[PDB]
């Protein structure tokens, strides 16, 4: 589960039910997918800047 | 930062610098939002009064995309102590909203469990700042960053002169010549995961700088999220 690869997440992981459940930091948004996270805007929390 | 290199365009935007009244750099900070710094208590002894600038990485010119802030209030960690150096840590909210940009921008906060499972079970983390680069040297003119391994708990313990409490931990090297130092306190360590970092830790102390056999000792961000949380929420 979240020992494995993270559970395939892209940020944070957390094994409820015996399942795995993926979140994100504030600024992004849970993809539909339910593992991947969006940025909700310019200059999201942990991304270097190109511009 | 002693060895390591230069912060390159881009790269450190949530490094954050308190200068002095006469516009020197004493400590670092990171910026955890557009009100919010995060910093080391141990500095907010080290000024009377201090403001806080972001988007510099040269303090021999002004670039363009630095901007200073003054201080709203200083929310220092209660249980603080100078003589241990326990609860190293400190939240500043800004007068002004810092305006993100090219070298300004947040680094995430983790969640505790996660973080301490997966961030601060990766080989490095990222420490950065203007301070010394050499034990003995001035304060650096240019940021830097320095990539530092996670140091097991128990070596780091039997490498201190000094009690490793609960509320730090380690990283650097054992013998190489590379180390945060005087003038980084405050500053971030950060972990990166899938391109995005986090911050895991504030710069705290460390006996000299780079010295054989003692490792750079960090505030443990994992145990204070909720203080965290709370400081920000007022
Ligand atoms: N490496 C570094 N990394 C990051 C930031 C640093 C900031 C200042 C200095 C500079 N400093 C600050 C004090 C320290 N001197 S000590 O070894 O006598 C110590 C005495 C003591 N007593 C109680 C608790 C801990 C200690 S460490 C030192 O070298 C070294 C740093
Ligand atoms: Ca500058």
């Amino acid at each position: 589960l979240c020992s494995l690869d993270n559970g395939d997440c892209d940020q944070f992981c957390h094994e409820e039910q015996n399942s795995v459940v993926c979140s994100c930091a504030r600024g992004y948004t849970l993809a539909d997918n339910g593992k991947a996270c969006i940025p909700t805007g310019p200059y999201p929390c942990g991304k270097q800047t190109l511009e | 930062i002693v060895g390591g290199q230069e912060c390159k365009d881009g790269e450190c935007p949530w490094q954050a610098l308190l200068i002095n009244e006469e516009n020197e750099g004493f400590c670092g900070g990171t910026i955890l939002s557009e009100f919010y710094i995060l910093t080391a208590a141990h500095c907010l002894y080290q000024a009377k009064r201090f403001k806080v600038r972001v988007g510099d990485r040269n303090t021999e010119q002004e670039e363009g995309g630095e901007a200073v802030h003054e201080v709203e209030v200083v929310i220092k960690h209660n249980r603080f102590t100078k003589e241990t150096y326990d609860f190293d840590i400190a939240v500043l909210r800004l007068k002004t909203p810092i305006t993100f940009r090219m070298n300004v921008a947040p680094a995430c906060l983790p969640e505790r469990d996660w973080a301490e499972s997966t961030l601060m079970t990766q080989k490095t983390g990222i420490v950065s700042g203007f301070g010394r680069t050499h034990e003995k040297g001035r304060q650096s003119t240019r940021l830097k960053m320095l990539e530092v391994p996670y140091v097991d708990r128990n070596s780091c313990k039997l490498s201190s002169s000094f009690i490793i409490t609960q509320n730090m931990f380690c990283a650097g090297y054992d013998t190489k010549q590379e180390d945060a130092c005087q003038g980084d306190s405050g500053g971030p360590h950060v972990t990166r995961f899938k391109d995005t970092y986090f911050v895991t830790g504030i710069v705290s102390w460390g006996e000299g700088c780079a010295r054989k056999g003692k490792y750079g000792i960090y505030t443990k961000v994992t145990a204070f999220l909720k203080w965290i949380d709370r400081s920000m929420k007022t």
